[PDB]
């Protein structure tokens, strides 16, 4: 069999120098389908149902996923099928292509590019005074997330907010002897994952952050106006200048001191 | 013709125009009649900074503009008007925008305060010194978001009766005008107002200065209050603790400015500290009681049995308590009105009070027993007689060993506490006994100086806290009379050790010691009556070393200089140091009273 | 060639200046001089056999490396390498010795004092430091496939992480920045059994994480005199070594009408470091901790097509943490109590549960109509509130029929609500009654975005969307009040087919936050308003030289502006001062195929830098009760280039 011919009536360009134009194993050309399998003939197209004229990109079909599906199913692209892509009609076709070489999806210098192009928050997020450093492509989004969907919420690549920052800030998992609560319990409860114009991306920094959570009477629960006209500059003293609360409280991710409760050592 | 007594004030509207003060108010009398024709009056305007304005940790401050007095009949800077109906308003001439010494600002809680002098109205009556101010927001008028009103005028008054008679020729009576004054840059360092008061106390031994709360408590016209313990600043605590440096770093780290204060001194550990020895000395005064009987005998001794009582007042086996007992300490007189038991021996019964001390240092003393758990002792004979010596009187003072809260074995080196004292009556005949007068000093106008546990003679002796323990007799309104009827045991007619030489006989030992208190100005600190009747059954006291003076000139001569009185003495049918038998003929021949109407609240009338 | 070794290498050289080392991060590395060798080369020609190797910018920050192997499609054996690095600073001052080492000393002629403003000797100590952080991964992998259903995954990587960080270390309200350093290694495992099907796929995953940290406690001399407890050297205790590790199976049956997915997972994360005892006076109850914590998770997904009209979905989530650490009594220092205040750890157990459904209803091709409600519900330990619920209900449509326009707007509306609020006994002070942590509280959350794009010519669109969320805590009247998001987003791009392609965007976002607190522990005295706002622009040409000398090139430009500000208001209002980050980057390139089997490039870009904090501005001995580390502003204007060839090999 093999219907080898195809070819010839095309313009011998769509170089398949890649991964799907590759003949060795049981997947794909050889001992399959060739051009059948992504498009498909029964009866060859120049001839809708059980026909030879498979579109394949950003134009035409939709849902047209399928036949991708049949082939590609492994651990990764499981939740794909009620995926945030998946119902936005967006296709594998868009992301990623075939009919040249080495993807460019898959160079990690670019998979911000293709990214960016819908997601425009985080093109202003990691220009922000402080973020991961994705601008100049040290990192990218498959560091994080996993774009064909996960179990997790924001379609993260671990099973949880808190270890899939584990799986770079090990430093910081558990289990410590004095742990603060919001930092075990999720991340995100203090720091923004994209980017911040404070530092060290929190949501707010200094000595606000820590009032949100802690009223005791005494020096956590009063007012500290900073710079005033009336006398109090705000790098004067050791609450509003310097590091805040954390001049004196520095262990803010938890401490395994024994001694260590008031995350001071 | 009935003279004001009460000036009361309220503001309509209070505000600033282009920094120009204004305000607008009534004034009414003490039965809410407007007050109109007033004469003088000082107006003050002031600006409140904030909580941490002038630094974290720092505490709020005033900022006194200045004053004007306006005159209706003279000059007046600004424009008083006068609705004769008890409306009024004055306008400042003063614009705070152009004060040389202070910004004004708009967003600052602002204050204005008057004096009204005691200048009479153009129809001749009389216009009490008074003083009101006003808390305003400068454009608005209305009530500001913050204050400072820590300390009120009644806890003052507590010692005080008027801050006026305090500084300043009566001109001031509310703390928060002075509080408003003595701030940062109108007065000299240190005597700003958190600072000077505290410093003007500090050296005195006043039991109630012992806790904040003699001037730090809640109360309706302090919101603000509680800032005592919460706001720990260098100036105000060092007010005080006078040893620190805190810039130097001597006597505690260095501390360059407030910032951090707080941080170490959270509000529950300053108010612990502070409160906690009144707290204790309170927890351990009130586990005991004592109750007290005294029975006369045939052989003219007294039988005197002691019951010590549990908190709730039930007796208990005093063997359980005998080793923490540091003193249990009796003084046994005869006649109540006049005892004639000197402290020595009298002239004329010849007899000494009877002091025997039933514990020291846990135990027993000789001639005690213990019987169904009680004490007993069994006095000397006594001399009985007719009349009020026919009863025999007994004071008892309790010290005990203790520790914080808790009563321990006595030891060598054990704090003690005194305990609440008891009085005891008995007679020879058996009938009812007689007992001396409580209606004219009530031990309650003590406690706002000294406090509800003033341990009255802690140190030589066991200690005497006076409470309804002793109590014989209830007022107008139904409640116990705590009087201080129990001391005369020792402040005999004939004085104490050294018969004459310190006045010791207690209708002139308080006068004594406390007319050389400036604190004490009015007789209504102690008196809410003079039981002058009561001088129908006094005999003669000792007022120098064995001699002797009637009684009426004896308790004027305690203040008064016997040479200092114009008309003399010896006219009266006074005798004023003379001798035992000579002075006590002439005790009821003395005519002061039909001249002197002494009132408590002015003991200089007279009727002639 | 199809056959035989196959590809292209090059190389590149570049320069940087100044040395400021912000600019360390947009250049490659910090050096004066780069480094660089790219690579993509492939082998075939043995029945099957494959065998490529692809390096991007190796020898430099963002550095990669990939090299694999084995038989196309029995089993496949690959090596890589990674590093990262991201520098922060070079203008720190500090006046400690053996910095980067376990033990930071002062000179043995030191003068203590009681502040910064009064130690003599502190200026002139002063040494430099460099504030800067680098990993480097290098891992390994073996990769089995099977005749029919059966594969296998078995890999591991190991990072070494250096550098250092900005610490703390003080006695009660002294305080020193000190450089805590940081020798992590971390390990990574993970191996892999599936099976696959037709139409289904069972995994077993195991995962497994491994933390070592060199140093495990940071020894520093006290510059200050002795306070209260009378110390000269403080001992913080740095990171415990730990570890994790985890397994996972999952299951997909796969169907043209329905499909059912599911996961389970099991693990423990373990941490028996010895505890610090230098610097500590009372007895510790264990010489070490036996810290233990059992995670296990549940996961499962329904989704069918009722009709070919709606699709409708259902999923359900568990993940529950629980800390069994074993519970004991801890001496804490305290400046009121000399013999130590008793303390007990309080191991905090997580548990997370959500319920969701959805339904995606095309009433027509290019309009499509989505709706979902989710249920989640969260339990936690030692804490204000014990149980917090939230049911959030949301929607999206979208509209791409309708001329060259392609729109879609959602919305979701959450509320928050849980139970009984009352402060924990645990804390060493009492809270304000009033007060509600916002991750507890009673919360309504809204947000909506619409965004729509439209090409009326080809050769050019435009896309501008709109977001705007509010956390709105109603029943809070001590904490977070209120936090409102908005941002704005507008891209451009066109060529009147000219065969050079050009674009433009602009995005603005402010987060205005706003919060209470009480100054004498009762209702509220002062509010917070911070102001968290961000503009960026930037344009870029770009110009692909065809049917020539294969040239191409290009210019880029952005500016961004990241601004925050802060105001407190009891009586008065104060405010935080500057704080801002501006910054402009402009990106010059061009290559040239010049000599066919070669191509070369040049790359120019200049960074304009510069960023204040009012907090950090001041001085070493600025703040009397710290020990800082100086000003931290940058203001710098960086000029970098860069060459690179490639030729085909
Ligand atoms: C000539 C006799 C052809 C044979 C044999 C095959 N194809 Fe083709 N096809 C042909 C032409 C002239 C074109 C261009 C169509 C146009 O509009 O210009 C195509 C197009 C395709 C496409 C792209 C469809 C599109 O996007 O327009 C595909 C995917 C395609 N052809 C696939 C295909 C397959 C799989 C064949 C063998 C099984 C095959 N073609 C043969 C002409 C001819
Ligand atoms: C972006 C919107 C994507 C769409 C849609 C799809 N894929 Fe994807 N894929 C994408 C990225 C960025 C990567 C990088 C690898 C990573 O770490 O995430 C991948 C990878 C793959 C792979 C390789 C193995 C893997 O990573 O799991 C495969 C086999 C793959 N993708 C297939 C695939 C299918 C079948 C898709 C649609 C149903 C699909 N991809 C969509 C980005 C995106
Ligand atoms: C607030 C209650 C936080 C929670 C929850 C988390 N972090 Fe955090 N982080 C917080 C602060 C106030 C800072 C500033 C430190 C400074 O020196 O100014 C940080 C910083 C980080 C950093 C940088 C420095 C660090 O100590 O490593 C990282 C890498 C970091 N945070 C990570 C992190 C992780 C992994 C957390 C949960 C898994 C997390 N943080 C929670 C405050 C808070
Ligand atoms: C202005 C409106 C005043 C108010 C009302 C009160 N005081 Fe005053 N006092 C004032 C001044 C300018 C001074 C002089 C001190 C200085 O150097 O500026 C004082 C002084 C006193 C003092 C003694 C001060 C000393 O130098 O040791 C005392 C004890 C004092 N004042 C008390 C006091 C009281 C009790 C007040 C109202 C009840 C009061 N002052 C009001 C100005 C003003
Ligand atoms: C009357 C004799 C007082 C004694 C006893 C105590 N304090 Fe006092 N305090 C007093 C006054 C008249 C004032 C100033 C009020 C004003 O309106 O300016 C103060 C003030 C304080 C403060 C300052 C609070 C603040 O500035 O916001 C503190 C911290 C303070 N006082 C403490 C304090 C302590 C702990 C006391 C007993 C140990 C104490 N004071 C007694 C008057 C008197
Ligand atoms: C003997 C057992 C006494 C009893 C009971 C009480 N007092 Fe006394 N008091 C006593 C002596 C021996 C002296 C010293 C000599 C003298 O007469 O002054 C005192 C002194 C005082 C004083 C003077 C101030 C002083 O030196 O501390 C006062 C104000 C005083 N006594 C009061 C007092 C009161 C109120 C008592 C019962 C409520 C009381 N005394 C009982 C001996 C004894
Ligand atoms: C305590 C601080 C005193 C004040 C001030 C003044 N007096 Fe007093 N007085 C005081 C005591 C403890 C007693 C004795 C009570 C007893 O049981 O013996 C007295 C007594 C008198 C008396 C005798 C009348 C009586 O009520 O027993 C007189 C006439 C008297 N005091 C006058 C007086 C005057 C005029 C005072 C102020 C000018 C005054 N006392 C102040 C205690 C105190
Ligand atoms: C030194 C200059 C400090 C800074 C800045 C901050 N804190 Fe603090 N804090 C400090 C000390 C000496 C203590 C008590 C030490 C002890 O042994 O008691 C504390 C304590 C706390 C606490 C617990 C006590 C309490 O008030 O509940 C908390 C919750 C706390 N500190 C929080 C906190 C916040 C929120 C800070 C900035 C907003 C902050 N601290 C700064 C010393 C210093
Ligand atoms: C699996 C994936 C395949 C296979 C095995 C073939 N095609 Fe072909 N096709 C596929 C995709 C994903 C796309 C769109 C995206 C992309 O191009 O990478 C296409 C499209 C085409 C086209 C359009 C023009 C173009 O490629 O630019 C043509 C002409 C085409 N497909 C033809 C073709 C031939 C002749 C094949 C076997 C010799 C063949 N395809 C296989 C997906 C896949
Ligand atoms: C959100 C919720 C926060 C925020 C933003 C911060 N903390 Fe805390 N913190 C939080 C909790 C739930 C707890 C446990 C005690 C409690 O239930 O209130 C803590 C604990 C602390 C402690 C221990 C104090 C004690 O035991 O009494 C400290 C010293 C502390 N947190 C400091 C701190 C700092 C400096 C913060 C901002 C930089 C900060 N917290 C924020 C919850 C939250
Ligand atoms: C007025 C008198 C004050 C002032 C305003 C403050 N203190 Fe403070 N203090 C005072 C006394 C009479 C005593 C002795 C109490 C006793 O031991 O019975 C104290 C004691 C302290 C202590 C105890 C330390 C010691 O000496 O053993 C401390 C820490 C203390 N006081 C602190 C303190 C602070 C922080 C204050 C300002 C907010 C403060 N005092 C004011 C008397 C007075
Ligand atoms: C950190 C610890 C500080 C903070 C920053 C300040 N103090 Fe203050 N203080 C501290 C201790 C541990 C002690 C000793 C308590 C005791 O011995 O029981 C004190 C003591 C005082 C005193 C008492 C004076 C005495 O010893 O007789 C005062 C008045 C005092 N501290 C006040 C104070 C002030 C005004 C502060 C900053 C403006 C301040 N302290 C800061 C602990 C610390
Ligand atoms: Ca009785
Ligand atoms: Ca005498
Ligand atoms: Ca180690
Ligand atoms: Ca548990």
């Amino acid at each position: 069999k093999g219907a080898d011919s195809c070819l010839m009536c095309h313009k011998k360009m769509d170089l398949f120098k890649g991964v799907h134009g590759a003949i060795d194993s049981s997947k794909s050309p050889m001992a399959g389908l060739q051009c059948e399998a992504c498009h498909g003939p029964l009866g060859q197209h120049n001839k809708e149902p059980m026909i030879t004229f498979g579109k394949q990109s950003t134009l035409s079909a939709e849902k047209q996923n399928s036949v991708c599906m049949s082939c590609h199913q492994d651990d990764k692209r499981v939740s794909w099928n009620g995926s945030h892509h998946d119902n936005a009609d967006v296709a594998c076709a868009s992301c990623h292509q075939v009919h040249v070489a080495k993807d460019p999806v898959l160079s990690k210098n670019t998979e911000m590019e293709v990214c960016t192009s819908c997601h425009t928050k985080q093109k202003a997020d990691m220009n922000k005074r402080s973020s991961h450093p994705l601008k100049w492509a040290q990192m990218t989004c498959s560091d994080c997330h996993n774009p064909h969907g996960s179990m997790t919420d924001s379609d993260l690549n671990k099973p949880s907010i808190n270890e899939t920052c584990y799986s770079c800030h090990a430093e910081k998992r558990g289990p410590k002897l004095w742990e603060h609560a919001p930092v075990t319990e999720n991340c995100v409860t203090c720091h923004n994952p994209h980017g911040s114009v404070n530092d060290a991306m929190l949501k707010t920094r200094a000595p606000q952050l820590c009032q949100q959570c802690h009223a005791s009477d005494g020096h956590a629960s009063n007012a500290y106006l900073g710079n005033t006209g009336l006398g109090s500059n705000v790098g004067d003293n050791a609450f509003t200048g310097g590091r805040s609360c954390l001049n004196c409280h520095s262990q803010v991710h938890g401490s395994n001191h024994p001694s260590g409760k008031l995350l001071q050592r | 013709a009935p003279a004001i007594q009460i000036l009361n004030f309220t503001f309509d509207k209070s505000v600033i125009t282009n920094g120009v003060p204004s305000v607008e108010f009534t004034v009414t009398n003490e039965n809410d009649l407007p007050v109109v024709g007033l004469q003088k009056m000082r107006f003050a305007a002031a600006q409140l900074i904030p909580q941490g304005a002038t630094g974290a940790g720092n505490a709020s401050q005033w900022q006194y503009f200045g004053d004007e007095t306006c005159d209706v009949a003279a000059t007046c800077p600004g424009t008083f008007v006068d609705q004769k109906n008890g409306h009024y308003s004055y306008t400042f001439n003063m614009n705070l925008t152009a004060n040389a010494k202070i910004t004004y600002n708009d967003q600052l809680a602002q204050r204005v305060l008057i004096r009204a002098y005691n200048t009479p109205l153009p129809d001749g009556t009389q216009v009490p010194n008074s003083n009101a101010f006003v808390d305003f927001t400068a454009d608005t008028g209305a009530a500001p978001t913050y204050s400072r009103k820590i300390v009120a005028t009644e806890s003052c008054n507590t010692c005080h009766q008027d801050l006026a008679n305090v500084k300043h020729g009566g001109a001031y009576s509310d703390v928060n005008y002075c509080a408003t004054c003595h701030t940062a840059g109108k007065v000299g360092v240190g005597k700003e107002f958190n600072v000077l008061v505290h410093a003007k106390h500090k050296d005195l031994t006043l039991g109630s200065l012992e806790s904040c709360q003699s001037c730090h408590a809640a109360n309706d016209a302090a919101p603000d209050w509680g800032n005592w313990s919460r706001i720990p600043t260098a100036a105000t605590c060092g007010s005080c603790h006078s040893t620190v440096d805190f810039a130097a770093g001597k006597g505690h780290s260095q501390q360059l400015d407030n910032s951090n204060c707080i941080a170490c001194h959270n509000s529950d550990w300053t108010a612990e500290l502070h409160t906690g020895k009144t707290a204790d000395k309170k927890a351990v005064i009130a586990q005991l009681g004592m109750q007290a009987t005294l029975v006369g005998q045939t052989d003219d001794t007294a039988v005197l049995t002691v019951s010590i009582l549990d908190k709730d007042g039930n007796a208990i086996d005093a063997a359980t308590v005998q080793d923490k007992i540091k003193r249990l300490e009796t003084v046994t007189n005869v006649g109540p009105n006049f005892p004639i038991m000197g402290y020595n021996k009298s002239p004329g019964s010849g007899a000494a009070k009877i002091a025997k001390d039933l514990v020291k240092d846990g135990a027993l003393q000789a001639g005690v027993t213990l019987v169904d758990g009680k004490l007993v002792f069994t006095t000397p004979a006594l001399p009985f007689g007719t009349g009020d010596t026919d009863t025999a009187f007994t004071f008892i003072g309790l010290e005990m060993c203790s520790t914080g809260t808790s009563l321990t074995a006595c030891t060598v080196d054990s704090a003690t506490t005194s305990m609440k004292a008891e009085l005891a009556f008995g007679t020879k005949s058996g009938n009812a006994p007689s007992m001396r007068h409580v209606n004219s000093v009530n031990f309650s106008t003590c406690q706002g100086c000294h406090s509800d546990t003033f341990e009255i003679h802690k140190g030589h002796h066991s200690g005497f806290v006076m409470t309804e323990q002793v109590s014989h007799a209830k007022d107008a309104n139904g409640k116990a009379i705590v009087g201080v009827d129990g001391c005369v045991a020792c402040h005999t007619p004939d004085g104490t050790y050294a018969s004459g030489a310190n006045k010791g006989a207690f209708e002139m030992k308080l006068h004594v010691i406390h007319g050389e208190q400036g604190v004490i100005k009015e007789c209504t600190q102690c008196h809410n009556d003079f039981n002058l009747d009561a001088f129908k059954v006094k005999g003669a006291l000792a007022t120098s070393a064995g001699k002797y003076t009637t009684p009426i000139t004896a308790t004027c001569t305690s203040c008064h200089a016997p040479e200092s009185i114009g008309h003399g003495l010896e006219n009266m049918g006074a005798i004023v140091n003379g001798d035992y038998v000579q002075a006590n003929q002439a005790a009821q021949s003395e005519t002061c009273f039909y001249c002197h109407k002494p009132t408590p609240t002015d003991h200089t009338q007279v009727k002639m | 060639v199809e056959t035989g070794t196959s590809g292209t290498v090059g190389v590149g050289v570049g320069y940087n200046s100044e040395e400021d080392i912000r600019s360390a991060n947009a250049f490659g590395t910090s050096n004066e001089v780069a480094g660089k060798l790219d690579a993509d080369v492939t082998f075939r020609g043995e029945k099957g056999y494959r065998a490529s190797v692809e390096a991007y910018q190796l020898g430099m920050d963002g550095g990669r490396l990939e090299v694999n192997a084995g038989k196309q499609g029995q089993y496949n054996v690959n090596v890589n390498y990674r590093q990262i690095a991201t520098y922060n600073s070079n203008s720190a001052l500090t006046p400690y010795s053996g910095v980067g080492s376990d033990n930071l000393t002062l000179p043995d002629n030191w003068v203590t004092a009681g502040s910064s403003s009064q130690m003599p000797l502190l200026m002139d100590s002063l040494n430099s430091l460099e504030l800067s952080l680098k990993r480097e991964r290098t891992g390994l992998g073996f990769d089995y496939q099977g005749e029919s259903l059966w594969s296998t995954h078995v890999s591991y990587m190991r990072e070494e992480k250096t550098g250092l960080k900005k610490a703390s270390g003080g006695f009660f309200n002294q305080s020193m920045m000190l450089a805590e350093p940081v020798d992590y290694t971390t390990d990574s495992i993970e191996a892999g059994i599936k099976l696959k099907g037709d139409n289904w796929f069972t995994a077993l995953n195991y995962n497994g994480s491994i933390f070592k940290n060199e140093y495990n406690q940071l020894n520093f001399d006290s510059a200050f005199n002795p306070t209260f407890g009378a110390q000269t050297s403080g001992s913080i205790a740095l990171d415990p070594d730990n570890q994790s590790h985890t397994v996972s199976l999952m299951g997909q049956y796969n169907d043209s009408t329905n499909v059912l997915s599911a996961r389970l997972l099991t693990g423990q994360m373990s941490q028996d470091q010895a505890l610090v005892t230098s610097g500590y006076g009372y007895q510790v109850p264990t010489e070490a901790l036996d810290a233990k914590v059992d995670l296990i998770g549940l996961n499962l997904k329904v989704v069918s097509k009722v009709t070919n009209s709606l699709r409708l979905s259902g999923s359900y989530d568990y993940n529950d943490r629980d800390n069994n650490t074993q519970i004991e009594e801890w001496t804490q220092v305290s400046i009121n109590n000399v013999n130590g205040k008793v303390a007990y750890n309080t191991p905090y157990d997580n548990t997370s549960q959500r319920f969701k459904v959805a339904a995606d209803y095309r009433i027509t091709r290019g309009m499509k109509l989505d709706g979902g409600y989710d249920f989640r519900r969260d339990e936690r330990n030692y804490q204000d509130r014990e149980t917090t619920d939230e049911n959030t209900v949301w929607a999206r449509f979208r509209v791409n029929s309708f001329e060259t326009w392609d729109m879609w707007v959602k919305g979701s509306y959450g509320q928050r609500d849980g139970s009984e609020y009352q402060a924990s006994e645990w804390t060493s002070s009492e809270t304000n009654s009033l007060l509600r942590k916002y991750n507890l509280a009673n919360r309504d959350r809204t947000q909506v975005e619409a965004r729509v794009t439209h090409s009326p010519i080809e050769s050019l669109t435009i896309d501008f969307g709109a977001r705007y969320a509010l956390d709105d805590y109603t029943d809070t009247v001590i904490g977070l009040t209120e936090s409102k998001d908005t941002s704005y987003d507008a891209n451009i791009s066109y060529m009147i087919t000219d065969d050079l392609l050009a674009n433009a965007f602009y995005n603005y976002q402010i987060i205005e936050s706003e919060q209470a607190g009480s100054s004498n522990y009762s209702t509220p005295t002062w509010t917070g308003f911070i102001e968290d706002k961000v503009d960026v622009v930037g344009a870029g040409i770009s110009y692909n030289n065809l049917l020539e000398n294969k040239l191409r090139m290009g210019l880029d430009y952005t500016y961004s502006d990241s601004n925050s500000n802060t105001q407190v208001r009891q009586g008065i209002t104060g405010d935080y001062g500057d704080y801002f980050a501006k910054v402009h980057n402009i990106n010059l390139y061009a290559q040239y195929q010049a000599t066919e089997k070669m191509a070369l490039r040049f790359d120019y870009k200049i960074e304009n830098y510069k960023d204040n904090d009012a907090a950090n501005d001041i001085a070493v001995n600025g703040i009397w009760n710290v020990v800082g580390f100086g000003d931290n502003s940058h203001d710098y204007t960086a000029q970098m280039i860069m060459l690179s060839m490639s030729y085909k090999i």
